[PDB]
């Protein structure tokens, strides 16, 4: 589960302490950590080990499964035809990538930033972010037209963080959208970019 | 590449240890492996087929997985899995055969085929597993770079040849001296005949030899050697070299006398055998050398003097021979043999399929003339070409 | 010993099960046993070769274990594998190839080697596991004294053996009667002549047989039984019995009458077949007898009475033969056959490293001389020595 | 396209300096480089083929950057890396290639495939970098205009050129005198014969001299001269100048006399040298003028007195030779020799993928044809074209 | 083996950038490397030597590190330096020689000697750096399985052979037709003789043709092609082709006459060239067919007339030859040519030290006996061979 963090002492902490005949501290160092060097040699217990085998299996589904966050976005600087499909109605949805580059974010964040991004966005490139994101659903017909989706971008670069890139979605629905004057006008949405969360 | 294989020891370990009521931690291990698979898989889109007789199928994936879950399998679990293996066997075979007809002078060592051009992609990796069936073992092997070999019982290193040479001959064809041979598979039979029963020869003893170069060097070789050419044994009426008339051969056989084999490796000698019939081993050599000679009986009874006078016409004509057989050898090339049916796979898939002749391969993967003329490029095509027909015949027979 | 199986078994299903891309689980089960190993080695230190033209060599033992960590493998951790790996085969290689050359009179069944002797060692034990391979489990059911067994195809049983037996004879020999014959491997050829073509006969047949007996018992054995010993059935100059003279066969060929082939254990009949040519079974036995006969022809054509008359120079032999190959046997001894590369194994490692005649094996590991002569200090040696070449084979081919 | 260069000096320094073991700093500097390439590249795709046998591929950019994984690389760091690698090597050979085989009169000098035109773009310009190749270091000194300059081993600067001049013929050819001649890559072989060996000749010598005028100026150059013309040694029957009959030549040697060796520039003596035979230094000629004489020797023992008489018929005739090798030599415009391979990929390219005669080069890259009439747009072509073959060999060879 | 090579490049590029003055910043990413190595080395011991007359030497490391504390380098620095590196010289010389002599049938391709086999060892991987050495470049790219390739001038491709084959000969030797030739090195010279100056020949015209098979293919080779065999233009006194007596030779040279050379690939022609002399190129081929003819001149003067009765004594021998020389070439396998001077070392070590003839290469490493059965068990030991020469070159010569 690719956790590159806790894993020393952590889990090995819990374990004395649940033993109770120690009191850990006076413990020393050379010994917690040999402790794990030992424990990660063995097998596991058919129980243990034969659930996890079963969350991994599933993990995938349901991380799309949910409703707030979907995997990454796309941005394409092409007028792109809006999809639609029978649950949110008119909206700007992927349910695959291949075509662009993949940047696991969670690389880039863990890393620090070259600007490669930096470069591509610059003199507009095709490209594609990886990873769960944060999330946000509009209804401004208007907004379309307005291309906001090309905007909450260019933030990245000012504060090298990234957790601030609430993507958009444009739930537009023939109904709970006070803006539509838009089937009463011949026309087409042009969405700059969609979003990866397969549907439920 | 690798990756095709896994496919397979996929199903087989499959379609074998997935029966109605067999334990789940049997296949715990198993199951995963298999899930896993369809992951990586669902999402691509394939194409076979396209030449000669060969269809064109289409295929897509999006697939369901396995739960885990059940102490004992249900005839119910068999069944909905079965009906997914089906579309996978059913797969690979038009795969296999896809990339088992296509041939190319440059890399023909490399993958061909739209259809697993696209699999040695990197993102399929993920589904290698359990490499321990001969071939594939050979092939990893070897692309590292390094000492491959194979087991073959009566291999076939001989190109077809059956013929001879007159050393002593004369328009009438009443007082010959030469050899005379068959080459073919895993057997050598040659016999010296002698008109004139060395007569007027130096020790009244004539001298015979034959030599035969082997394309590929065999080692480990178990062979069985014995006096006498019994194919040379009988009359015959031969066309004349020139193909111009026909001469009468009358043998009447002698023992071979002072029998020597040697078995060497580029012209130094390694095995050596002075008149050992039975079965005797040539550890590693690229030629066999077969020297003999025919000695004029120094007492004879009447009987037997009758059938040698001094002076023509000989009518009897004394002949001397040896068999050799090959039954088992290694090889680090690959080679037919008398069990394994590869070349037939191959050679069967392209006939069936109206497959055109090639740039690589003979007309018809004829083995004389393959072997006749190994060249690298038919060594590293047949390689993948038999690997291939081995990994089809673990679920395809 | 069966400690080296073991050690193979482990890198083979190692070699294999473990590339670029598979789940760990589908190795958790291995890799432990892997690891075990490394330790129990670590601080030893060893030592082979030393005889004939075999180099020393010396080795010693301090590795890292391995990554019992991520879900899939990336091809870093293969190479870094792979390294180790190929310490160990080198080593094996060294081990097997110096407890494949020495030999031993008092004790021929034990280990050799101060390599192996080493292994015995209890400390070791501690690495044993999957005996599967046909041969080591043979090894063990031995140990245990239990009912062994092997498979093989054209077995070897049959030390080389051709000659004659002269009934009849006489200094001219122009009227004979005999049988001439050639055992060799899994094959008898066997021909009876009568030069008189039975004129003064008892009921105008004269009776042959032929007598064959094993040096070991062969069970469940499919056989080939045909009419006529080709071998003998062409005109031949041959030596007289005392090697004074030289006489005449001149074969003519007629279908053998009564024939009765049977397979014996210890004197009784355990099977028998009159006149019954095709394939036969033999299901235990230790000795073979063909008894045949001919009988001169009660009406004749003139050409045929012709070749008979009723008073000397008889100047064609009537002869019948028969031929029996053993096409597979059991047998719960060692021995070479046609498919197997043991022999050639064990034969071809002594040749190349000039290992001296030991006082156990014949010269040159010779078959003939060693299934005429099979003593248990021969077979066990025989076997010992085969199951290391199987478990060497494992690997290094 | 220096912009050309760089890319292949970074795969190269980088196929190289990145392998599995070497510690992070050395390569700090390097890595960088690379990255900054990726950049620039990606996005902008790519044209290459399009003509003759030449197929049409189309590469696109995505990749990602590389990671820095402390202390020594890890091998799975290579393998992410060599998969990337691999893709530009396939490009480059690709650019190479096809911008190797298109001439032009007017600009034969600059790019001309859609490939590279689009390189000289200036938002490229970001990479350049270790221009220390000798070819591309004096591709640049060209542009500013300098003293350029190449090293090469026998060079390839006398077009072939095999003929004889008679000075004093007559219809039967059997009093001539004029000399014969070849003029080959960096050889020169010249003969001069009088069949009357100067009987009748002003203080009985003849005076002989052949002249080369080079089409390119060489400088520092190393010269073996050597007494003698060997091939114009022996008997020989030639084609009449009009090719209408045969003459005979019929060569008896004698040692050239008063031997001198002029290395002219532009009329000017630059080197001259006095029967000196061995190694001399020409420093700067455009031509070579080589005079001997032929003196008849004025004392001969009676054999030779009887070689030479006073009247025709003239049987034997007398010849004086020299011989004369350019080892080595700069020379300012490219040039075929005896080590580089520059002449054999361009001209080896162009043939294997069938590409059409241009307007520049002579049908097959012809080097007598090219080297006779070398015009600057030849040069110019040919210098691109070399350099191109030169940033190719860093990679493919 | 990789480990190997940077132990020197590591010496190398440090007693070279190394010296008296310089800045740290030059080598700061150097110093480093180096240091890395002294850590990894320190406490492991070493054995090299032990065959023939080779001296065997024991080798410890225990040293301190580098001052990478400095601005500028003061003598001081350096010679406190210079100390530590003669240690390794002197070391790697005696690792490279202890490698450089053992040779081996099954894998001559891997590491023989105990210093180097404890190399390749894991734990010694962390010094790998910059493989820049032309061949290590090649070295890795063949582990990789990827196309290699070598840079010769004039190769060492054709086995000496010099003989010739009379088509028309009788005892007295008076009469003859044929050809002889010289096939050495990177050379062919090859002359075809009619005595009778093709007086009946069909056309007045005798066809001559010489055939030479490359042991390896040839590529992007640079040739000469001249007409005349200078080597066979002067009278002989030959051997005849039983040895029994010998035959006079008085050629007289004519053109050859249609002239073809094919450079063929696996029988097919890849480059053509007729009648063309001078440079030619042959971009790839295992095969040269030189095709020329001899026609009687159909005008002569009398002079010429007078060489060429109608009837014999024949006294002046009609020839006609070429000569061609492969004056570079590149091979995917390692050869011996006329500038580099592994053949040589390797050569040399191996008779300085008397080292005993092994099972792989023939006594003395013997050119011709090498190339003439190059298998390939030759050329991986010779290839490893050639490579840890060309390390050794790196630093002593
Ligand atoms: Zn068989
Ligand atoms: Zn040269």
């Amino acid at each position: 589960l690719n956790l590159y963090q806790k894993k020393m002492k952590s889990i090995v902490e819990d374990f004395l302490k649940r033993l109770q005949i120690f009191d850990i501290s006076r413990v020393p160092d050379d010994q917690m950590y040999r402790l794990r060097d030992r424990l990660r040699l063995l097998p596991v217990e058919i129980r243990r080990l034969d659930i996890f085998n079963l969350i991994l299996m599933n993990m995938e589904q349901i991380e799309r499964a949910s409703d707030k966050i979907a995997q990454g976005v796309i941005i394409a600087y092409r007028d792109m035809q809006l999809e639609r499909d029978e649950m949110y109605g008119y909206v700007n949805i992927a349910r695959n990538l291949d075509g662009f580059q993949q940047i696991n974010l969670e690389e880039l964040m863990r890393t620090g930033d070259y600007a490669q991004i930096t470069n591509m966005l610059l003199n507009n490139q095709p490209v594609a972010l990886v990873g769960a994101l944060p999330f946000i659903t509009d209804s401004s017909v208007i907004s379309l037209v307005a291309k906001l989706d090309a905007t909450v971008f260019a933030q990245i670069v000012k504060l090298r963080k990234v957790d601030t890139l609430k993507p958009i979605l444009y739930k537009i629905n023939s109904d709970s959208n006070d803006f539509y004057l838009v089937a009463n006008y011949d026309w087409v949405p042009t969405s700059t970019t969609k979003v990866y969360k397969q549907i439920p | 590449m690798d990756v095709l294989y896994s496919l397979s020891k996929t199903l087989k370990d499959a379609r074998d240890k997935i029966v109605e009521g067999t334990l789940y931690s049997n296949v715990s291990d198993l199951i995963q492996q298999f899930n896993q698979m369809i992951i990586t898989m669902n999402g691509n889109e394939f194409q076979t087929g396209g030449i000669g007789n060969l269809p064109i199928r289409n295929w897509n994936f999006d697939f369901g997985l396995l739960g885990t879950t059940l102490l004992n399998l249900d005839a119910n679990y068999v069944e909905t899995a079965r009906n997914t293996i089906d579309y996978f066997v059913d797969f690979v075979d038009n795969v296999c055969m896809d990339e088992m007809v296509r041939e190319s002078q440059r890399n023909g060592i490399a993958p061909q085929s739209d259809s697993l051009r696209k699999l040695s992609g990197i993102k399929f990796k993920r589904i290698n597993f359990d490499n321990s069936s001969e071939y594939i073992e050979n092939w990893n092997l070897q692309n590292r770079r390094q000492r491959t070999g194979f087991t073959f019982h009566k291999p076939n290193i001989f190109p077809y040849s059956a013929s001879f040479t007159l050393n002593r001959s004369q328009p009438a064809h009443d007082n010959l001296m030469g050899t005379m041979w068959l080459n073919a598979g895993s057997e050598i039979q040659v016999a010296g005949f002698d008109y004139s029963c060395a007569i007027n020869a130096p020790a009244n003893i004539q001298q015979f030899e034959h030599i035969v170069q082997l394309r590929r060097v065999l080692t480990t070789a178990t062979i069985t050697l014995l006096p006498d050419a019994e194919r040379f044994s009988f009359p015959r009426v031969i066309n004349s070299a020139d193909g111009a008339t026909t001469w009468y051969f009358n043998p009447v056989i002698l023992r071979p006398n002072n029998v020597e084999v040697e078995f060497l490796l580029n012209g130094q000698i390694i095995n050596t055998y002075q008149a050992r019939f039975g079965t005797i081993i040539a550890r590693n050599f690229d030629t066999i050398r077969l020297s003999f000679q025919l000695m004029r009986p120094p007492n004879m009874t009447p009987a037997v003097a009758a059938l040698f006078p001094n002076a023509q016409p000989f009518e009897h004509h004394a002949t001397v021979g040896l068999t050799l057989r090959i039954e088992s050898a290694v090889c680090e090339s690959v080679l037919a043999d008398a069990s394994k049916t590869m070349l037939a796979n191959v050679t069967s898939v392209r006939q069936e399929y109206a497959i055109p002749v090639g740039p690589v391969f003979p007309p018809g993967m004829n083995w004389t003339d393959l072997i006749t003329n190994y060249s690298p490029s038919r060594e590293d095509n047949l390689q993948r070409v038999f690997t291939v027909a081995s990994i089809r015949s673990m679920l395809v027979k």
